[PDB]
This record gives C-alpha cells, sequence and structure tokens, in this order.
C-alpha cells in the first residue's frame, strides 16, 4: 500500500530516420499497483494500435511494461507516452525527444 | 556466462466478481519465452520464443496444468492473506511470486530462490540454502509454519536443484542459437550544448544483449560521478537492450572525458571519446 | 518448465 509512481521512457526500438519504418516505444517501470494506463501519443491524439508487453516485475516488486506501436517517423511528426496511474493526480506526458 | 531460469507470477483481486486477474512469464535469461494470461482467450501457457515451439503438446498441457495450479494458489492467497490482514472486500490486492534457478558458466547450479509478495511488500521467501524460510512479519510467520510442517522448502529445492536446473540447460541447447549468443554493445556519442560554457555529452549503448551492462564515465582517468545521469536499461522491443550514461562537462573540455563499457559481449572494456 | 504446484499460503 506503497504506492511507486511509473518511470517512464520514451524513444525508438531502432535509430530514428525520417521515412523509415521503426517502432516508438513507451516504457512504464517501478510502479505499483499494476493497474496503468499508456497512450502513445502522435501530434496530440491518441494512436490506436498500441502493444504491450506482458506484465512482469523487478526485485524489489515494482511493475515494468513495455508499450510499442510501428511508425514511420517524419521531421514534423511529434510523438509522446501519456500515462496516468493512481499516484498521478494527472495524466503524466513524456514527449519522445530523437536527438538525445 | 551465468544463465538463469524465472518465472514472474502476479494476481490482482478483482472485488466486484470473478476471479483475480493472473499473469505469469517465463524467462531464461533476458528472454521471455513463454506467457499465460487469465484474461487471454486461449487459456493456455503460450509460446512467446520460436526456441520452445520444438516442444510437443505434452509439454503445453503439462505447462497449462501447472500454470493455472499457481492461479489457483494465489486466488486461495489473496483470501487467505486478506483474513490475515484483516482487510475489506472493497480493496483490490496483488500477490506477486517469483522463483527461478541460476547456473554459472559450466551450468551447474548456482543459486535458486523463490519469494512472495503481498500488496508489493516481501511477504515471504526462501532463504539461500533452502533449507528453511525469511517471513517479514506475523502473518507470513503462520505461512512459514504451515509450510515447515508440509516439507514444503524440501520440494523446492528438489525441484531448484534439479528440474529447473535440467530445464534450462534443454532450453540453453534447444534455443542456441540466440540464447548462448551475445550481442555487444553498439556505442556512440552524442553532444548537446545547453548554454555557451556547458556541454552535455551521452554515451549510448544500444543492441545489447544480455541486459546486465555498465557505463561509466571517466575525467583525465578517473571516475566521475557528480554531473553524470544514467538512465535505467531498457528494452528495445527486439528481444536487445538500450542504456545511455551522460555527463555535463565545460564547453571545450570534452575531450578530458571518457565512457567505458562493460559488457558480457566485448572481449575487452571499450572506451569511447568525443571528437567524434 | 514450472515448479510442480505451488502449496497455498
Amino acid at each position: 500500500m506503497i504506492q511507486r509512481t511509473p518511470k517512464i521512457q520514451v524513444y525508438s526500438r531502432h535509430p530514428a530516420e525520417n521515412g523509415k519504418s521503426n517502432f516508438l516505444n513507451c516504457y512504464v517501470s517501478g510502479f505499483h499497483p499494476s493497474d496503468i494506463e499508456v497512450d502513445l501519443l502522435k501530434n496530440g491524439e491518441r494512436i490506436e494500435k498500441v502493444e504491450h508487453s506482458d506484465l512482469s516485475f523487478s526485485k524489489d516488486w515494482s511493475f515494468y511494461l513495455l508499450y510499442y506501436t510501428e511508425f514511420t517517423p517524419t521531421e514534423k511528426d511529434e510523438y509522446a507516452c501519456r500515462v496516468n496511474h493512481v499516484t498521478l493526480s494527472q495524466p503524466k506526458i513524456v514527449k519522445w525527444d530523437r536527438d538525445m | 556466462g551465468s544463465h538463469s531460469m524465472r518465472y514472474f507470477f502476479t494476481s490482482v483481486s478483482r472485488p466486484g466478481r470473478g476471479e483475480p486477474r493472473f499473469i505469469a512469464v517465463g524467462y531464461v535469461d533476458d528472454t521471455q519465452f513463454v506467457r499465460f494470461d487469465s484474461d487471454a482467450a486461449s487459456q493456455r501457457m503460450e509460446p512467446r520464443a520460436p526456441w520452445i515451439e520444438q516442444e510437443g503438446p505434452e509439454y503445453w498441457d503439462g505447462e497449462t496444468r501447472k500454470v493455472k495450479a499457481h492461479s489457483q494458489t494465489h486466488r486461495v492467497d489473496l483470501g487467505t492473506l486478506r483474513g490475515y490482514y484483516n482487510q475489506s472486500e472493497a480493496g483490490s490486492h496483488t500477490v506477486q511470486r517469483m522463483y527461478g534457478c541460476d547456473v554459472g558458466s559450466d551450468w551447474r547450479f548456482l543459486r535458486g530462490y523463490h519469494q512472495y509478495a503481498y500488496d508489493g511488500k516481501d511477504y515471504i521467501a526462501l532463504k539461500e540454502d533452502l533449507r528453511s524460510w525469511t517471513a517479514a512479519d506475523m502473518a507470513a510467520q503462520t505461512t512459514k509454519h504451515k509450510w515447515e510442517a508440509a516439507h514444503v522448502a524440501e520440494q523446492l529445492r528438489a525441484y531448484l536443484e534439479g528440474t529447473c536446473v535440467e530445464w534450462l540447460r534443454r532450453y540453453l541447447e534447444n534455443g542456441k542459437e540466440t540464447l548462448q549468443r551475445t550481442d555487444a554493445p553498439k556505442t556512440h556519442m552524442t553532444h548537446h550544448a545547453v548554454s555557451d560554457h556547458e556541454a552535455t555529452l551521452r554515451c549510448w549503448a544500444l543492441s545489447f544483449y544480455p541486459a546486465e551492462i555498465t557505463l561509466t564515465w571517466q575525467r583525465d582517468g578517473e571516475d566521475q560521478t557528480q554531473d553524470t545521469e544514467l538512465v535505467e536499461t531498457r528494452p528495445a522491443g527486439d528481444g536487445t537492450f538500450q542504456k545511455w550514461a551522460a555527463v555535463v562537462v565545460p564547453s571545450g573540455q570534452e575531450q578530458r572525458y571518457t565512457c567505458h563499457v562493460q559488457h558480457e559481449g566485448l572481449p575487452k572494456p571499450l572506451t569511447l571519446r568525443w571528437e567524434p | 518448465y514450472l515448479e510442480p504446484g505451488p502449496v497455498t499460503a
């Protein structure tokens, strides 16, 4: 009853290049309890087609999941991960920052 | 390299109606190979690696039977533990179980483990000798006595030392093409100018397997931990992993800093330096 | 290969 907030990374499976098919990932970890809602956003709109890994957890018992969807990046499309969990009073939104 | 087989079980009670949501995943090292989800339609243990599809319908039958036995133990435990903790029926609760075995480079038994948690905290765990138990509180103490009189540790010891390692070795053989392959990290460094006097160097490691890796920075050949940021290792989604480590540096002094990468797949560590 | 059958707590 320790609740733990999720850490969130947003990134691509492969090095990101315009016009090349890829996968946009949202990796959510360190959270408890397990119920969580993760949306991947494209220019602020929910992407419908999102899959996720099978729930597992770390040695400290905190959960992690990977949400992912196929995409072809372009120069002007902005992407983001939107996460809600009991520990958060509103949705947390992390932008995909390719150029790190 | 050492290897490990590990199973992870989560049950989450559903107060209004019905049995708990149950999810089970099996790993060999960092590779998911099986799953069961009480919400999926098949109601069978399902393959998640190509090399486990070699196993015959008797394996699948046996794994499905066992995994539903696990689900039923957790369903019961959620009820028992609720009562032990004097909790109402209104709240969702969670039980998590993890067990498995590690073997060394010779593939001989190294370590086994079997741990259980209620609502995200330690409940009970098998000790290292696999002969007795660590109970975190008095509820768990009651469980420990039950499992002692029922010689549970002995049955688990037989499995963790015997069967677990035996099937791990089978899996390592059958999945050898991927499971006995190490993928060294693919590295590079980027540079980002914060202000006129401050720059960030990020040392990236992509596409490595297994997940275990060390990235560290040095300045003029000694370790540097201040002004560094190291993200959690993360799955690429294609079975490999990614990580990076960043250091902030005074603009112009980039050349003093070196990122060092260690990994099972790199015969010696690798050093990266900005130039680039 | 799963263990045969967890014992209830």
